[PDB]
């Protein structure tokens, strides 16, 4: 039933004859059809909350209800398209309206219906039993990834009758006719799924598949498996954007879903400008990085409803791409903005705050957002495997860990990597605190990595204990002195300084130091462990520290070059150097 | 079945044209999309009624929805076939098995044990841990909680306890436990599942699993179903019932959320005012029944927010349950085996399992002496860290080394390693030998002469 | 004078140790408890006002 | 004219018999004594409608009162000739100048800038102050907050900045059209406003700029709506007129109390310390009006100013502008009580976009390095000042004494500029090098060899 507003209070508008509409349902208010959301419902008069400006909306103006909740369009035409918190293209808005500003009440489609695509039935014929999630065909979207699989939409089970494949059609055209228990039904290449409801899958599983960060320290210290969850600081000027971009580019995942909450205009503009500049490095060079990825940007001026629920939409899209059986990743920048927007939404909902101005559903929403990720098997006949790697950033107001956002982030995410501004001010590579770094996923990742016998965990724990001993030695150096220590302590300190230079530090600006392969990092840790073991063996052999440090300098200079020389196809070249280190030991057994 | 509904606000529901509604009555809600959601009645006034929706009011039409009222209160399908089978938070089977046949339909709220009919905790048990034996004893049928912190090996400690429980107990009929989770993590769920699988007790135990993805109402109702199950096991089945509950913090925050959503008058820290009694509902349900064999031993597990022992959660937990086992993050970063703080951790009655006729009369005095030496060692550690190592007396350094050895040896054993009570008492006797003769004033001459080699 | 300087250095080190884990921890804990009490009181007042 | 008004409580009143009313609609309220009081609709319902009289309902009998419905919301008279005229919170005359002829009318609500249409900071922006344009650099499209305090002459600083803004780009080699400056007053004293207008007319920048003055005696709605008016004015000279614009807001705390009263007008339950929970969005609807547009030569920059209550940075306002805006300019009460020029602490002073506002082609290659070196000299000089106050000046070391002399000099020379004093970036760098000349060549570890070789002479 068409609604008519009988009351307007601030952003909130209550409309009678709304009995047909439901709770938490989107609606178009006024003659301008402004975007709004129904909060409560009393009899035939529902109380709705307009996310846009309430100016211009008057009495007597018919209010049309969508009849459903907030959703999004998953399918072809979604990729290589920038979107807002309301899931609308900015570039198409600037192309059509030809304005630098976005008018209130304006609306545009997320996926282009004016774009013709060539679709073809892959593994679906007429008479075969299929269900929701089962691929009914394949249509090429981006220029990088293989043709995007068009699958039978959820809550649809039956036998196919008339297939419109193969052929050229838009996203607004039905590509199939399915016969269910409800008799005749229509199905298209594009589908619509709720933003508050995660994408349906067949079975849930645990993720043993490690995701490649490309960074040495990231893959070694705090490795994040594909499907796993990791968190970090949202401090500006700490060079977080470089780490994020490098992580997105060197990721082993098929696609990347970036969902922003809110930030300064300069930062958002910088990210938007630097986004399309990235190029692929798989098949030499495909299209831009924006083609095989999705971007959702919301500034500070954006609505709170388009902020807190933006992560839901982004995760919905990421899971939608994961519903096609492809590993993806969800990046969230400045989640504290979404938390504050959730606080303002809590104040707008009249819900009594819990602590420090946080809402009641805070922990529930956080856990709900954290449980959407992971590696699993999607629904349908296809039975394709997929994953979603969650990555979030927290930028608290006061910076204290006592804040609800920080506690919830640390609690939900099993992996927390701190970003220290001083570490970035140390004239070093990407800033991470070695002391505060911890992960609970180490066990499964180690057990899984042992299958290929690529074992970081031994050298990881060894270098960890070495880092602890070096930390104690550093505490003792600031207490008594650095010249009062023993030979083992000095060797440990030198190894600590060496590991923080040619190992931990990796320049993203260079070619071979940009992305460190698993074999590269493993060989690096192996060579380092070999050097430390050779030094420890030479220390007990009766060799002087000075003579050893003088004689083994060539080994250190050769080991320092193991971060370069490109491609690891000849990784054995490093092993020889390790043998040379053993010769260095033989050089310590002579002089 | 009434198809009439009036208003809708937030996560709640209000209906009219009904009468004689029952408090917390089972009600079936059929939505416009055909979705069937279970719900309980909140309050009833005149010809109008108000109830709370478990699955949420999201996506529900007002005039297109129908509601069927059973009129009976909250009812659960308890049976003797629940053993070995896993159940979800909504009561539905999580083991993907067929329809479970209910032996009896009973209220999940649980019935408080009568004071005269209530029997005091007695006998003893072997948890396989020295701290769970010497420092703080654990009676069979008694109720003690476990206070841990986020990031700590709480799941590992709980797994070790559950695994070594029935194994060590036999050295004192196998012990039967119950696993219950409310709004927990999927990773912790997998860890707990692998733990129950490794322990092999899953066949002799029942599991109630409420995911965090699931609603808060189901998670809160999981504890009730587990309570009714354990009660039916410790009464009708006449067997020993161990109660293992996890993620109480999530249920607490969810309870505060439900309290705030109804705009009810909040208590301390924004929580509910009935929270104390709400916890005391399942807290005082534990105990022994006179004339009835078997007992229900409550071993809850909770996590203090931001590792704060001053948090309202731990305070209310201690105000409800009698005694608790505290886990400090200070010893958790030491790399040593699981971080139990002897000072904060204590048992309600440690004198029930002590004395002659049970195990030995040298238990309690050695516990008091060890606690005294440990506390003195802690104070001496603070003083040594303050003034210096040369500013402390001999007894200070002695108690310091004794406490350090107690932490490195006695406190650190292993997860898969279950230490016998005899081994614990022996290790304690060897630990007291480290201290001087005049060091322990809490020990008697006979025990001092007997224990000293 | 060097011996007296050593004693004074010892007193200074003791004062530094007293300004490290003693005064700082006490002030921090007190500030935390006071902040908690003030925030709780403000929350109660805001709850009463909302009521 | 509507006599159907049901009742009046405080500044807000309710009126029955309304048809097709809108939100934030303008209305003319004629009082019983014949007094003319303007008003704006706060809310509307199916039965009655609630509005708010800026002059108040005091002395207005609802029986003899009349209410004329305009049928339109708050709008602004944008024009290219708008520069040089002074207005008020309601858009009415202030300095008793003429009536500005509008080129086009626009909405006060305005519209947000598209994310893909946003352009990053490129051109540098000269502040003109020795402690501002040097330490933390500012560029077009950057949000730089100004933190003042009680008893702090933020007015004179604002006037000095406005005076230094006109000559800020003589060196740019956009010249024909003078850059537009926007002066906005909210809840300001009579003396401060008088001095502001006097200095504006004396500097001669009053003709090339625009002034909107809302005093404390004026209604809160006027001061609250003043910001939107100035924002729309700056937006009209950017997206349409395509010209460089600069926005300046004074006493944002008074506007915060005004917005608090406006929020209390809806009888809504206040948040922590009596402040709206939507205030974050309110500031997000303000500071987001600054930035660079892609394809547009004209850029708009905004530099708001707010006084911290009870000399505390813990205030909700500062915390709100902190994570939103990039960098913040604080004020040291000690240096202000030291009888010196503007007391901006170099330690607290920072800018995130300062990296794009310096360098070759922007300002100088010696800018950032000498800035960090000067800041380090002030900090280490402060530490050495604390150390010298302990064991005395006899324990002063080489670098310690050097940092002491450098700190004293920078405090008595570099930091001190003047009220009407405006120094060029070249003069600032020259003074910086001259002040750093007191230290040796090896005394600066923050300087590069090439720069030092191409500078020192």
């Amino acid at each position: 039933e068409y609604g008519a507003i009988y009351s307007v209070s601030g952003p909130v508008v209550i409309a009678e004859n709304m009995i047909g509409c439901a709770m938490y349902e989107l609606v178009k208010v006024g003659h301008d059809n402004l975007v709004g959301e129904v909060i409560r419902i009393d009899g035939d008069k529902a109380t709705i909350q307009v996310y846009e400006e309430t100016a211009g909306l008057t009495v007597g103006d018919p209010v049309l209800r969508t009849g459903k909740p907030l959703s999004v369009e998953l399918g072809p035409g979604l990729m290589e398209t920038i979107y807002d918190g309301i899931q609308r293209p900015l570039k198409a808005i600037k192309e059509e309206s030809q304005s630098i500003y976005i008018p209130r009440g304006i609306d545009t489609p997320a996926l282009d219906r004016t774009i013709k695509w060539q679709f073809t039935p892959g593994k679906f014929q007429v008479g075969d039993h299929i269900s929701g999630g089962d691929i009914y065909g394949s249509v090429f979207e981006n220029s990088l990834i293989s043709s995007h699989k068009i699958l039978l939409p959820p809550r649809s089970r039956g036998t196919i009758t008339w297939i419109a494949p193969a052929g050229e059609y838009t996203l607004d055209e039905k590509i199939l006719e399915v016969e269910f228990d409800g008799k005749k039904s229509d199905f298209t290449l594009y589908h619509t799924w709720p933003v508050r409801v995660p994408r349906p899958v067949t079975e849930k599983l645990s993720a043993d598949y490690p995701l490649l960060t490309g960074q040495r320290v990231l893959d070694a210290l705090f490795p994040c498996v594909q499907g796993g969850t990791t968190c970090i600081p949202g401090a500006f000027g700490c060079g977080k954007t470089v780490i994020s971009q490098s992580l997105s580019k060197y990721s082993n995942s098929d696609a990347i879903i970036y969902v922003g909450c809110g930030e300064r205009g300069n930062e958002m503009a910088e990210v938007l400008m630097e986004f399309p500049e990235l190029y692929t490095e798989m098949s030499g060079t495909k299209e831009p990085i924006m083609k095989r990825t999705t971007l959702v940007a919301n500034t500070s001026n954006m609505p709170v409803a388009a902020r807190e629920a933006s992560i839901y939409t982004g995760i919905t899209l990421a899971e939608y791409f994961r519903d096609q059986g492809k590993n993806v990743s969800m990046i969230a920048d400045s989640s504290s903005r979404w938390a504050e927007a959730l606080r303002e939404i809590s104040g707008r909902l009249g819900e009594m705050p819990a602590d420090q101005g946080f809402p009641a559903y805070l922990g529930a929403k956080l856990a709900s957002f954290y449980e959407r990720a992971g590696k699993a098997v999607a629904l349908g006949s296809p039975d394709r495997t997929g994953s979603v790697s969650i990555v979030a950033a927290v930028s608290p107001a006061g910076g204290d860990f006592s804040d609800p956002v920080t506690t919830a982030t640390l609690g939900i995410t099993q992996v927390f990597w701190g970003l220290d501004k001083k570490l970035a001010q140390r004239k070093h590579f990407p800033s991470i605190n070695t002391s505060v770094s911890y992960s609970k996923y180490t066990n499964v990742l180690n057990k899984f990595y042992d299958s290929n016998y690529p074992e970081f965990p031994v050298l990881r724990d060894r270098m960890k204990e070495i880092l602890s001993n070096a930390e104690e030695l550093e505490q003792v150096v600031q207490l008594v002195g650095k010249s009062a220590l023993s030979d083992s302590d000095k060797i440990t300190l030198d190894v600590a300084t060496l590991i923080k230079e040619d190992f931990l530090q990796q320049n993203g600006y260079s070619t071979y130091d940009a992305f460190c392969p698993i074999w590269k990092t493993f060989d690096m840790m192996r060579a380092f462990i070999s050097y430390h073991d050779e030094a420890q063996k030479a220390v007990a052999n009766g060799a002087n520290w000075s003579k050893l440090a003088d004689s083994t300098g060539d080994v250190k200079h050769a080991v320092s070059s193991s971060k370069f020389f490109e491609p690891s196809r000849g990784e054995k070249e490093v092993h020889g150097e390790f043998e040379k280190l053993l010769s260095t030991m033989q050089e310590r057994f002579a002089e | 079945n009434y198809n009439t509904v009036s208003g809708v606000n937030g996560p709640l529901v209000i209906l009219e044209k009904v009468k004689f509604p029952r408090y917390n009555e089972i009600v079936n809600l059929t939505l416009p999309d055909g979705t069937v959601r279970q719900g309980q009645v909140l309050e009833i006034r005149g010809d109008r009624a108000i109830v709370q929706v478990f699955e949420g009011t999201s996506g529900i039409d007002v005039k297109k929805t129908t509601v069927e009222f059973t009129g009976e209160s909250l009812r659960i399908p308890v049976s003797e076939d629940m053993l070995g089978r896993i159940f979800d938070g909504s009561g539905r089977p999580i083991d993907n098995g067929p329809k479970v046949f209910a032996e009896d339909y009973l209220d999940i709220n649980g019935s408080p044990i009568n004071p005269y009919a209530r029997i005091y905790p007695e006998e003893m048990i072997s948890t396989g841990v020295s701290a769970i034996d010497t420092m703080n004893s654990i009676a069979r049928g008694q109720k003690i909680p476990i206070f841990s912190a986020s990031g700590l090996p709480h799941n590992e400690i709980a797994a070790q306890i559950c695994r070594q429980a029935g194994l060590v107990r036999p050295t004192k009929e196998n012990f039967s436990i119950v696993f219950a989770a409310m709004g927990v993590n999927l990773e912790t769920a997998r860890f707990f599942k692998q733990d129950f699988e490794e322990n092999g007790s899953l066949e002799r135990t029942s599991l109630f699993l409420n995911l965090a993805n699931d609603p808060t109402i189901e998670r809160i109702i999981t504890p009730r179903l587990a309570l009714t199950t354990a009660e039916y096991l410790a009464y009708q089945t006449e067997r020993h019932v161990l109660t293992i509950l996890t993620d109480m913090s999530s249920y607490a925050d969810a309870l505060r959320e439900v309290s705030a959503a109804r705009e009810e008058v909040p208590g301390r820290r924004g929580y509910p005012g009935y929270m104390y009694t709400d916890l005391s509902t399942i807290y005082e349900r534990a105990g022994r029944v006179e004339g009835r064999n078997g007992s229900i031993t409550q071993i809850p597990i909770l996590t203090m927010p931001n590792d704060d022992i001053t948090h309202p959660i731990p305070d209310l937990t201690g105000y409800i349950t009698e005694g608790q086992i505290f886990v400090d993050r200070q010893l958790h970063n030491k790399g040593i085996y699981p971080p139990i703080n002897v000072l904060p951790s204590l048992s309600r009655l440690m004198k029930s399992a002590i004395g002659e006729g049970m195990t030995r009369k040298d238990h309690g005095d050695v516990s008091n002496q060890l606690y005294a030496k440990y506390a003195i060692g802690k104070d001496a550690a603070a003083m040594k860290a303050v003034v210096g190592e040369e500013a402390l007396s001999i007894e200070d350094k002695l108690s310091l080394e004794f406490l350090e050895k107690f932490e490195k040896t006695f406190i650190t054993q292993g997860a898969y390693e279950d230490r016998t009570v005899f081994e614990s008492l022996d290790q304690a006797w060897s630990l007291l030998r480290i201290y001087p003769k005049e060091m322990l004033n809490r020990i008697s001459p006979k025990i001092l002469d007997e224990f000293y080699d | 004078a060097f011996i007296i300087l050593d004693e004074v250095i010892k007193v200074t080190n003791r004062r530094v140790n007293a300004i490290e884990h003693v005064i700082i921890p006490r002030t921090e804990n007190t500030i935390a408890y006071i902040n908690s009490e003030l925030d709780e009181l403000d929350r109660e007042e805001f709850y009463r006002l909302k009521k």
